[PDB]
């Protein structure tokens, strides 16, 4: 090393400096508070009865925990898509609104409500923006929903004049006028109602039994964001160099306990230097204190070139008790382990010098060490 | 690296490096001002000696 | 450090800057002979003497009382009254706080031997 | 549903200098014994705040809110109850209001279509009740709603010998609004100004809502034959400044100073 | 020049040329540095003499 | 203030931007090296075409 930094084949007897030392950090921890206030669709999923798609129920979801994972995992489900994002990844998306279109339709007909599609539903009960991002589940339901006695108390629209906008909802079912000849009071000639009742029992067509649906819809950051999936996150490690992440907090360092007060709101720790080093752990409520992982420069001590070959090695400013660390293999920033167990190690005020035992008769000096300290080469 | 893109970020990363190394070469340059000075107050004292 | 002050801890920003050349070098040299040079001054200062002298134990010096500038071995160190005020009235973590890659290496001589020095001086200018 | 009495002689809005108050955390970090410097908007030291003193004395106009406000209270009964902020208060926009009468700090964001004088003070006839709580004429899409616990005051309306100390701050900052709050008793003297002393303001709670406010008229709880107790209130407006804080060991705001008052400064 | 027109590479041949006039300016400090010492030192001797 | 006009190919208008050159930037018309101005240009085969 001091041959290639001295640019040279012979290097003088004396001390040298050469690249310095670091330590590499373990492993990896994180750290988010308790995942509390689930979104509740938990209520929506296990309600007794949807209604209609002319009377389609949009419910308004916002400020609170979707737990996406629970929501994959359910088991009466028969089809769960999502046609503008991926599903899988929704744990980490957090949208400002949640509308939910919940009901129970035909399964003839799921379909049309994938948006650009036409349908009776989809023209004159309610249809879906084209830009549509969002998802859509689908499962059985006639095992509760449908009885042999006959269940007509399900409607839908048949006729109308006009294709309704996106996110419209209507009650009116006026008498439809289709020709030029005028019509009003109770039924009669040319007066069909827009819409007609339902028939949900288990002995019709398979496939034609109702199913359950439920549209999730979400805005895309215009606004602050109200709910996202949980952030799973690891247990603590102590006295370890690790790579913590508290709430955004990334950074390398070592965690310790701490002996200071903090305030009941007050979170972070800095000094005059600005810089984080006190932290409150999110889950419970004690302090942590960070201390950087420890490194220093590294010199080498060297008699002449020609008179010996031999050499030590000073690490600068580290105590010697972190030093097994750099006793390893492919841990330390050298790659020369052969010198980093060797003869009896020395501690001095600037490190513990490996390379040399500390003999205590008196000599002149030769290679200033430091701190009172000298080394030489002799018997 | 994390918002820009992985070939023109370099550009801030080379401003962020020049100004703390023209940050660096300031000190040093302070550095050995301060240090003369106190080399001729030490002539002076070993004189005084 | 070289690299850890100006984008320590990262990986490409250490590859765009070695392409810079020989900057580093040229400022560890510049401070490598700053500190040299310190320890030098130092040696130049009080090493004067050669052998290092020691006052008797009887301090009769014809009336005068040097009991003030001579070392007292009352407290652990042998530094004298005027000695002990001036390290009092000297105040600077600090020495620690700093941990962006800016180390503080220690004098070649501690303040112990210095104090012998000085006591030899004293010895030899009074006897 | 709104009744309007009025009749008030208008009395010219009275002034008093901020002696300290208006200083609050900037942000949730600790610091030891250390003096920090920072630029924000503040309520200057030694300026013009507008002091209401209402007991018969019925005043409660509207007031023109910018760069957010310093409110104050100095009082013992508890008579004034909420707030009510927005851009038109009209019900073409959302707005907030917040009451915290008796059962729940609530924060409603919502365009309310509101009356001319939002009362609920008068009351038959030696006592206080919420009555002609329909401040609101019209709820029709309300984003947000927040609900949490009341904070600390009396039970019901009285007078004399005033002994609580009640200061806000009300800032909106991308869209977030920040709610600093204090409360201090035992005022001894009270020559019907605020006192001379140092106490820093605490943070409170955030609300993510982001709408637009640009004036806001405050709250306090048939309508006809009514003479209520005595109180005082305080207005004061914020620009922005630069100060000098100094935190101690346990890591509280102690002192802070200007940095463009005086050539001392 | 070679593969890139004016208008772009004439920033980079700025740049080089502005390192390289403040590579130079460091030369030169050191030199008036290391003058100024040997001009004090020649004093000395000056005097010695 | 001078106004040039003409018309050209849609996939020739790269050339015309100063720095670059080609056939219609050697034969039939080049900017100066640090032209200072606006071009503006649309297609035209609805009339011209
Ligand atoms: C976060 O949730 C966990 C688990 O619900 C809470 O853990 C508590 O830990 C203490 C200390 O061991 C136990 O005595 C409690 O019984 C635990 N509570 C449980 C298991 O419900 C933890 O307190 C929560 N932290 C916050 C701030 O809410
Ligand atoms: C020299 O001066 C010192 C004080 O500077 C004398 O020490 C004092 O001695 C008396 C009695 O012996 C004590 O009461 C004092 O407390 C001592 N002073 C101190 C600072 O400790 C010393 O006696 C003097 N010696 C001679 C020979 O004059
Ligand atoms: C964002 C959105 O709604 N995308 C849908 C897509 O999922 C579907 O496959 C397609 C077919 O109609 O219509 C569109
Ligand atoms: C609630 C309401 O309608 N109040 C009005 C008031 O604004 C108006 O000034 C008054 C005219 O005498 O009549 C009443
Ligand atoms: C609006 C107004 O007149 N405010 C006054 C101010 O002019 C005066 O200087 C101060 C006395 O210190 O009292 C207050
Ligand atoms: C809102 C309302 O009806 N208020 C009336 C008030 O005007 C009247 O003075 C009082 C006694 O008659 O009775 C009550
Ligand atoms: C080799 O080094 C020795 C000292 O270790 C020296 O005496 C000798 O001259 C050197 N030989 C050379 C430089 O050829
Ligand atoms: C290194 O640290 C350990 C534990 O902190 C301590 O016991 C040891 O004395 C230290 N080494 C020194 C101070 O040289
Ligand atoms: C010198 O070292 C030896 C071996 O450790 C020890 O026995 C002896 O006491 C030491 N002498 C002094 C003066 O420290």
């Amino acid at each position: 090393e001091t041959k290639c930094t001295l640019k040279s084949f012979t290097v003088e007897k004396g001390i040298y400096q050469t690249s310095n030392f670091r330590v590499q950090p373990t492993e990896s921890i994180v750290r988010f508070p308790n995942i509390t206030n689930l979104c509740p669709f938990d209520e929506v999923f296990n309600a007794t009865r949807f209604a209609s798609v002319y009377a389609w129920n949009r419910k308004r979801i916002s400020n609170c925990v979707a737990d996406y994972s629970v929501l994959y995992n359910l088991a009466p489900f028969f089809t769960f898509k999502c046609y503008g994002v991926s599903p899988t990844k929704l744990n980490d998306l957090c949208f400002t609104n949640v509308y939910a279109d919940s009901f129970v339709i035909r399964g003839d007909e799921v379909r049309q409500i994938a948006p650009g599609q036409t349908g009776n539903i989809a023209d004159y009960n309610y249809k879906l923006p084209d830009d549509f991002t969002g998802c859509v589940i689908a499962w059985n339901s006639n095992k509760l929903d449908s009885k042999v006695s006959g269940n007509y108390n399900y409607l839908y629209r048949l006729f109308r004049k006009s294709n309704l906008k996106p996110f419209e909802r209507d009650i009116s079912t006026e008498i439809y006028q289709a020709g030029n000849k005028p019509c009003n009071g109770v039924a009669g000639f040319n007066c069909y109602f827009p819409l007609r009742s339902y028939s949900f029992r288990p002995t019709y067509g398979v496939g034609h039994q109702p199913y359950r649906v439920v549209v999730l819809s979400f805005e895309l950051l215009h606004a602050p964001a109200t709910v996202c999936g949980p952030k799973k996150s690891t247990n603590l490690v102590k006295n370890k160099c690790v790579n913590f992440n508290f709430n955004g907090l990334k950074g390398t360092g070592v965690l310790t306990e701490s002996n200071k007060k903090f305030l009941p709101f007050q979170q972070f720790g800095r000094d005059i230097a600005d810089t984080t080093d006190a932290v409150r752990d999110p889950q419970t409520l004690e302090i942590l204190d960070i201390t950087p992982c420890s490194f220093g420069g590294v010199s080498v001590i060297t008699p002449g070139t020609n008179t010996s070959n031999q050499v030590a090695v000073l690490y600068q400013g580290v105590n010697c008790t972190e030093v097994p660390v750099a006793i390893h293999a492919d841990q330390l920033t050298p790659t020369w382990r052969v010198y980093s167990t060797g003869s009896n190690v020395f501690q001095t005020r600037a490190g513990c010098l490996i390379g040399a035992e500390y003999v205590n008769n008196s000599y002149e000096c030769d290679i200033p060490i430091g701190a009172g300290i000298c080394a030489s080469y002799q018997t | 690296f994390s918002r820009l893109d992985k070939v023109e970020a370099e550009v801030q990363i080379d401003r962020l490096i020049t100004g703390r190394l023209q940050s660096l070469q300031t000190y040093v340059t302070q550095q050995l001002i301060r240090a003369a000075e106190i080399r001729a107050s030490a002539n002076l004292a070993a004189t005084k000696m | 450090d070289c690299t850890m002050y100006i984008c320590g801890d990262s990986t490409e920003c250490s590859n765009l800057l070695l392409q810079y050349g020989s900057f580093c070098t040229q400022l560890k040299r510049a401070l490598t002979g700053i500190a040299v040079e310190q320890d030098k001054n130092t040696q130049e200062v009080f090493a004067q003497v050669k052998q290092i002298y020691k006052t008797p134990p009887i301090k009769y010096f014809g009336g005068f009382n040097f009991s003030q500038i001579l070392p007292d071995p009352s407290k652990p160190s042998k530094r004298s009254f005027i000695e002990d005020l001036l390290f009092n009235k000297v105040t600077l973590l600090i020495c620690a706080q700093k941990f962006k890659g800016l180390t503080v290496l220690p004098p070649l001589l501690t303040d112990e031997m210095i104090a012998q020095y000085t006591s030899a001086l004293l010895a030899g200018t009074i006897t | 549903q709104c009744v309007n009495l009025t009749t008030r002689t208008q009395l010219p809005p009275a002034y008093t200098n901020s002696f300290t108050r208006g200083v609050y955390y900037p942000d949730k970090v600790f610091r030891s014994s250390v003096l920090h410097s920072t630029q924000d908007l503040f309520l200057p030291f030694f300026s013009n705040v507008t002091w209401f003193h209402v007991i018969k004395r019925f005043d409660n106009p509207v007031l023109p809110f910018n760069d957010g406000v310093y409110f104050a209270s100095i009082e013992k009964s508890n008579i004034i109850r909420g707030w009510i902020f927005g851009t038109t208060l009209d019900s073409k926009t959302q707005s907030l209001l917040i009451v915290n009468n008796a059962t729940n700090v609530v924060i409603k964001v919502c365009e309310f279509q509101f009356c001319n004088d939002p009362f609920l003070d008068h009351k038959n006839n030696k006592s206080w009740m919420e009555s002609e709580f329909r401040v609101y004429s019209s709820a029709n899409n309300c984003t947000f709603e927040y609900v949490s616990q009341p904070f600390l005051m009396d039970l019901e309306g009285k007078q004399g010998n005033f002994k609580n100390l009640r200061e806000f701050v009300f800032k909106n900052i991308d869209g977030y609004f920040k709610i600093y709050s204090k409360h201090t008793p035992i005022i001894v003297r009270e020559p019907e100004d605020l006192p001379q002393g140092f106490s820093a303001l605490e943070p409170l709670v955030d609300l993510p809502i982001g709408i637009n406010i640009t004036r806001f008229q405050t709250l306090l709880a048939s309508s006809s034959g009514w003479t209520a107790g005595a109180a005082a209130y305080y207005v004061g407006y914020l620009q922005p400044r630069t100060f000098l804080l100094k935190y101690n060991e346990n890591g509280t705001i102690t002192d802070a100073v200007d940095c463009a008052l005086d050539p001392l400064s």
